[PDB]
């Protein structure tokens, strides 16, 4: 959160698996494996979403035949803010503790 | 160790395959990955 | 002989059991994988048994009928809010086939619980008994009781899409009123989910 | 060896009831992981085929006594004809793939390429019959493309199968079903 | 300063807690009591949290205005289903009610969660810091916490008529925006059902 | 897991803070000098072209997981369809030495010829990039010529790397990139 | 074990030749046959 010294808010972030259609209000996703926190000295907070799948190892692509999307959501909604207008949250992503990544195909990138 | 899956030393001696290495007098980015701070930071419930 | 069998809060008697008939396992395999990330969790409210209608046995019906169901069917109590309030869930089953006659009808009726299908073709019927079966013979017994354990490709399934376990029934030889017997069967089913465990949950509305 | 028939309990009484006594009986031709080892040979498509075990025809060795099984695990074996450049992905590469050189490709060398590629999928053990006829994408163990695939066989290595399915012999309009056999 | 808790699967972060408020014990009474008969299971899936709007607080609202709810509210997810698959259950109560403002409102705010209750004549607000109770005052925190036990005339209750908890909120000082301060607050809860209990099975339809 | 943002410490929470039990994550294609030893295909030249591992295209797998790295020490391999005597100088010989028996020089032998030639250069390691877009003279393995080069491959030995390097996915249009998968 | 027929280690490694297997933590048809009652079951004269 990079917001000045006297805007606060307060932010949630849920994931939704396949099979529902993804959440639309936080009052009904709040049954997922959501988590929230709140800006305050520490500026930065850090949400592993989990691993969940029927089959053992999940696939890298998405072919058109598959429009269901068989992994899921990750959905981020903000509960309520302060003098919060116009302030922004830059997010980042990194790999796992246990990230594996197999069955290495260089395939037409460059 | 690459793609090398022989369980017989190559015909050829260690120098004419390949060029011996000199010394003088993943090593950093995995010392960088085990330094990652894990725990709560703050008083758990 | 008599054979008391519970299943959480529910029981069930029968005077006449010859036995059950373990099928494929006796226990089941390691239930804690690497894919759920250990997001499981085990529910003991839903190991209780239920009922529903097969199909009538009558004397009209020649060697061959099956008149099979795929199960996990619809369910009106706690493991049939389970798949719509969660994702992936894995469960093995204990069934029971009870067809009340007589002691004086003729005939003979083969139960089996088979994996993954949709139909059987005509000669495939002569080689049922390879999977766990048992036949109701009106003589003797009147329950079959079979015992499975789940199984499938992938560990956890999505029953929304697969259904893995298929009762089916079949009518080994027909059903004959010679005397004194009963003038026709009525075929129900007694199946009751156990060890049931479920991970990854829902969004509701 | 009057026993409750209705029990599903195997009941295999012996020769040694009347006076018998059964000699030695010794099974190695009928292993499932050794009458599976045979170069099945299936019917070649064009340019690009897909390396599925269920396109094997359903009335060969190899093609019916894998129709048995309601999953197997095993790794592979090819030798094909191609006349070209063949190339393998792995699976789930996207079809587009086997078209680059960085993929594990032989050079054409008669007559034949005999590979011996690795079992590669998410799920931890395929399986013949799927309870949804078509099977998913994810059941298969890659393809391949060659300029024009003229040959193409089959040989799973380490097989093992779970939960027998039925076999069916042919019917015979006749009491016996009579046929030639080879004599001097 | 900063506390995170944990209920279940779910989790929350502040960074201005001033502590849980323990209220009127630490842990529950014995939960296999004489009058079910042993027939009772402690489900565990039906202990996350969940969320609800209470108000929006603002500059006209003078010193005396609650706007209570009673609870166990109707839920969507799990623990809103068991109430409708079961007579008796029972369970505390772990809330959280959250008031974003800024360093630079001034005001105050009170919340108690106190037993069974239908409407509170003015003259008994001064003495509403008798039951489980904290300040929310935006010039140092933002959220409350406090954590009760479950507790009523007999032991199981049936939810369907007796609700014994009601979360209360109270205008202490009235909200000022004096120079920066944000216009106003919208005041939402964080409540979670803890140690739930349940026995007494319904046929469903 | 709040913890000051602008410090670059990583931080890497993980999934046992609501419950959850890490499985067991190895990884062994992702190495660096795994990945990197696969015969990567560049667009050959006419009879000399110069051996330098950054005439290769920067899409394909080896060509990519290369420009991720600032600088890199590999042995080296070729493979070629030389239509001649192909002969090999070391690095910084005068351009007419390609004309000289002496040098190592392979004679045609269908259909290829696999060398394995050593690392030859002054620079302790190699670079990518160059804060001198053209690189110097210094940064090559040799040049090879024949009468007419048909195909030609690169396959580093020993690489290892230093300094990472922003990589990059292809940019969709519709909000996932979706395409073919093989199937069955 | 299949047909495989040579007294002669193979000459590349065990990683290279299939896919390694991975642990967690005939069968069962072959305890079947094994259980089979055959004894007389009435009393023999």
């Amino acid at each position: 959160f990079t917001g000045p010294t006297d805007a606060k808010a307060r932010y949630m972030i849920a994931y939704a698996p396949p099979g529902m259609e993804p959440p639309k209000t936080p009052e009904a996703a709040a049954h997922c494996i959501h988590a929230e926190w709140d800006t305050g000295l520490n500026s930065k907070f850090t949400f592993s979403i989990p691993y969940l799948s029927a089959a053992d190892y999940a696939y890298t692509a998405s072919d058109a035949a598959e429009t269901t999307n068989v992994q899921g959501w990750v959905c981020l909604f903000q509960i309520t803010h302060g003098k919060a207008e116009g302030d922004a949250l830059v997010v980042l992503a990194s790999a796992g503790k246990d990230f594996e990544l197999r069955l290495p195909v260089d395939a037409r990138q460059q | 160790s690459g793609n090398t899956g022989s369980i017989i030393n190559n015909y050829y001696m260690q120098q004419y395959q390949n060029s011996m290495d000199t010394q003088l007098g993943n090593d950093w980015f995995s010392k960088l990955a085990s330094s990652a701070f894990s725990g709560l930071f703050g008083a758990l419930l | 002989r008599i054979l008391t069998t519970r299943n959480g809060h529910t029981t069930s008697t029968t005077q006449s059991s010859v036995g059950i008939t373990h099928g494929y396992a006796t226990a089941e395999d390691f239930v804690n994988g690497p894919n759920t990330s250990g997001l499981e969790t085990r529910v003991i409210q839903a190991e209780r048994f239920f009922k529903t209608h097969l199909f009538d046995w009558v004397t009209s019906d020649p060697f061959g009928r099956y008149y099979l169901l795929e199960l996990p069917t619809d369910h009106k109590g706690v493991y049939g809010s389970l798949t719509d309030s969660y994702a992936y869930m894995r469960n093995g089953w204990d069934v029971e086939v009870t067809a009340v006659g007589n002691q004086f009808n003729g005939g003979c009726l083969l139960v089996a619980m088979v994996p993954e299908l949709c139909s059987i073709e005509q000669r495939e019927l002569f080689q049922l008994t390879l999977f766990p079966h048992q036949f109701i013979n009106p003589r003797t017994n009147m329950t079959a009781h079979i015992k499975v354990p789940f199984v499938g490709v992938n560990r956890y399934d999505q029953y929304k899409v697969h259904k893995p376990w298929t009762l089916v029934v079949m009518v080994v030889a027909p059903l004959t009123v010679n005397t004194e017997g009963a003038p026709q069967i009525k075929v129900y089913a007694n199946i009751a989910p156990t060890n049931v465990h479920v991970a990854g949950e829902f969004p509701s509305k | 060896t009057t026993s409750t028939g209705e029990s599903a309990d195997p009941v295999t009484t012996t020769v040694e009831n009347y006076g018998g006594e059964t000699q030695v009986q010794r099974r190695h031709h009928t292993d499932v992981s050794f009458i599976l080892d045979r170069f099945v040979k299936v019917t070649p498509k064009d340019s690009i085929n897909v390396l599925d075990l269920m396109q094997t025809p359903s009335h060969t060795l190899v093609g019916a006594l894998l129709r048995t099984a309601t999953y197997y695990f095993a790794d592979l074996e090819v030798a094909v004809k191609h006349k070209g450049d063949l190339t393998w992905v792995p699976n789930g590469a996207p079809v587009a793939a086997l078209d680059n050189t960085t993929n594990p490709t032989a050079y054409h060398k008669a007559p034949l390429t005999r590979l011996a590629l690795p079992y590669t999928a998410p799920h931890r053990v395929l399986a013949t019959v799927y309870n949804g006829r078509p099977l998913p994408t994810s059941f298969n163990y890659g393809a391949i493309k060659a300029t024009r695939v003229i040959e193409l066989l089959y040989r799973m290595k380490r097989a093992e199968t779970y939960c027998p399915r039925p076999l069916l012999a042919v019917h015979p309009s006749a009491a016996r079903h009579k046929q030639k056999i080879v004599a001097p």
